[PDB]
């Protein structure tokens, strides 16, 4: 099984030093080409550095002197150590096997990195509740208020998993407070309100927040 | 007359893939010097003060074709794919570099896929070897037994030359004289 | 430098449309090009390389090729499967390393779907932190372009609110959009009827859906 999982990330003062880690199954790291690719958020592909099977190793221009790519033949593991890290080294970091002229062929998931002076902040989550005015045998729409929290991302699931189909989780927004906030909601049969249970289950690891929040229609 | 036949190395109608780069013997002969027509003519290591008495020894001449933003690779202590897996000159390399470009000779509009160099090994050659290999490169942890595949790859790579290709990826023809600076009567 | 620059950047088609990628490159470069697939949060799938050269288990309606600065890559008969951002790579000889070109995305095209509409006031438990969200969303509709216009007590409200749109869905090609009005809960207070009014092109006359604050 082939595959590359990238670790290692996270919220990081500017000047501060990060390592990323490439866990590789399904090939030798100590015998292939491996890149580290970077994505800004909404942003467009760069590619940061390169090891060779033999070992040279080169860098783009924007993190000369401050990354470094290694690896470890013992733990088949890729690196890069990251040091005197500036606000637009935020990006989601990939690791690829790297066969020059025949492309990248195999990459990893990424791990995200942010590079800021903000702290860290859990969110808050609060009910979108299911309208008294929901049509008998028709749709009704509900969902969970993500909101206040730091950095980026939050993962959101239904029910433990079990309801999937209808949801939309939507890209978060900045608000002008520094801080973001994003919904996902969930159109479920309007009959189905008074006796099947919602419950959004929020994930924030930057902060080790989790919350379940039950979701219902409001009293009166 | 014996002539050192130069014009049989700088005027070779074919030239060398660099992983099998060729290497001439220049002795027991008299040298016509006769020289600005290269684009790239760089020496190393030549420093003598006294030169009424110089003898050059141990003369070798090797060529190949490499890409032309590769000859930079083609000096003392370089590193990338050319200098670590097909032609490598020592730290203390005495001698000259000499490169033309030969995209007239060498391109061809469909591609020229003759010329290779190697793209696959696990370490870096020593100074002035020749690693000719064609195994088949196993990048995993399955053999190969000869057998291309998945982490199993030819390990020679085509430059694909065409007339089309920037100046910097043309293929060059390049003519590396390495030699010992000695002082003696003749 | 050398640049990739793609074009068109953005680009809607048809399924069973025939879809050409350009990448233009600033300067000459080498015979070898490569195209990546970046589906929305997923890593970059490669498509071709050499040019021309189908990566393995890639379908046959891809297809590259190119010479001298103008390369392409092509989808003969688009299929839904294949929305994504396009990227061309070239692997640059000195100084080593890659250049890719800026990206293009490509959107499925559909028929015409107008949203579905709700609004959701601000939950009690938000409102104890003096603060009020309210929620409007627009579900399962194409096109992308759609007006959410926010009114309290019939007031048309500016500036205090944000929205933000799903990527396009894969099982039936929509957009969703949710739009967030926040006040101050001493402001929200102040005012009763609280409304939420789309105009879409699937939607003979704009769509409004409201609520009383502390009603129901
Ligand atoms: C190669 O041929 C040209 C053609 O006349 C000649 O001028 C030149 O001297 C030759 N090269 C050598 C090294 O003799």
């Amino acid at each position: 099984e082939v595959q590359l999982v990238e670790s290692g990330g996270g919220l990081i003062q500017p000047g501060g030093s990060l390592r990323l880690s490439c866990a590789a199954s399904g090939f030798t790291v100590s015998s292939n080409y491996m890149s580290w690719v970077r994505q800004a958020p909404g942003k467009g592909l760069e590619w940061v550095s390169f090891i060779y099977s033999g070992g040279s190793t080169y860098y783009a221009d924007s993190v000369k002197g401050r990354f470094t790519i290694s690896r470890d033949n013992s733990k088949n593991t890729l690196y890069l150590q990251m040091n005197s890290l500036r606000a637009e080294d935020t990006a989601v970091y990939y690791c690829a096997r790297d066969l020059q002229e025949h492309g990248m062929d195999v990459w990893g998931q990424g791990t995200t990195v942010t590079v800021s002076s903000a702290s860290t902040k859990g969110p808050s989550v609060f009910p979108l509740a299911p309208s008294s005015k929901s049509t008998s045998g028709g749709t009704a729409a509900l969902g969970c208020l993500v909101k206040d929290y730091f950095p980026e991302p939050v993962t959101v699931s239904w029910n433990s998993g079990a309801l999937t189909s209808g949801v939309h989780t939507f890209p978060a927004v900045l608000q002008s407070s520094g801080l973001y906030s994003l919904s996902s909601v969930v159109t479920v049969p309007s009959s189905s309100l008074g006796t099947q249970t919602y419950i959004c289950n929020v994930n924030h690891k930057p902060s080790n927040t989790k919350v379940d929040k039950k979701v219902e229609p409001k009293k009166e | 007359t014996n002539l050192c036949p130069f014009g049989e190395v700088f005027n070779a109608t074919r030239f060398a893939s660099v992983y099998a780069w060729n290497r001439k013997r220049i002795s027991n002969c008299v040298a016509d010097y006769s020289v600005a027509s290269f684009s790239t003519f760089k020496c190393y290591g030549v420093s003598p003060t006294k030169l009424n008495d110089l003898c050059f020894t141990n003369v070798y001449a090797d060529s190949f074709v490499i890409r032309g933003d590769e000859v930079r690779q083609i000096a003392p202590g370089q590193t990338g794919k050319i200098a670590d897996y097909n032609y490598k000159l020592p730290d203390d390399f005495t001698g000259c570099v000499i490169a033309w470009n030969s995209n007239n000779l060498d391109s061809k509009v469909g591609g020229n896929y003759n010329y290779l160099y190697r793209l696959f090994r696990k370490s870096n050659l020593k100074p002035f070897e020749r690693d000719i290999s064609t195994e088949i490169y196993q990048a995993g942890s399955t053999p190969c037994n000869g057998v291309e595949g998945f982490n199993c790859y030819f390990p020679l790579q085509s430059y694909g030359f065409q007339p089309t290709n920037g100046v910097g990826y043309q293929p060059y023809r390049v003519v590396v004289l390495s030699f010992e600076l000695l002082h003696a009567p003749a | 430098d050398i640049q990739l620059t793609q074009s068109p950047s953005s680009l809607s088609a048809s399924v069973g449309d025939r879809v050409t990628i350009t990448c233009r490159a600033s300067q000459g470069i080498s015979s070898y090009l490569a195209w990546y697939q970046q589906k929305p949060g997923k890593a970059p799938k490669l498509l071709i390389y050499a040019a021309s050269t189908l990566q393995s288990g890639v379908p046959s309606r891809f297809s590259g090729s190119g010479s001298g600065t103008d390369f392409t890559l092509t989808i003969s008969s688009l299929q839904p499967e294949d929305f994504a951002t396009y990227y061309c790579q070239h692997l640059n000889s000195y100084p080593p390393g890659y250049t890719f070109g800026q990206g293009t995305k490509l959107e499925i095209k559909r028929t015409v779907a107008a949203p579905s509409v709700f609004i959701f006031p601000p939950s009690d438990e938000q409102l104890k932190s003096g603060t009020a969200s309210v929620v409007c969303l627009l579900n399962n509709f194409y096109p992308r372009e759609a007006k959410v216009q926010w009114k309290v007590d019939n007031a048309l409200q500016s500036g205090n609110s944000q929205e933000s749109v799903t990527e396009q869905d894969s099982k039936d090609s929509t957009y969703s959009l949710s739009s967030t009005l926040t006040l101050s809960k001493a402001d929200y207070e102040k005012h009763k009827v609280y409304a939420c009014e789309v105009t879409h092109q699937g939607l003979s006359s704009p769509v409004t859906k409201s609520f009383n604050r502390g009603e129901c």
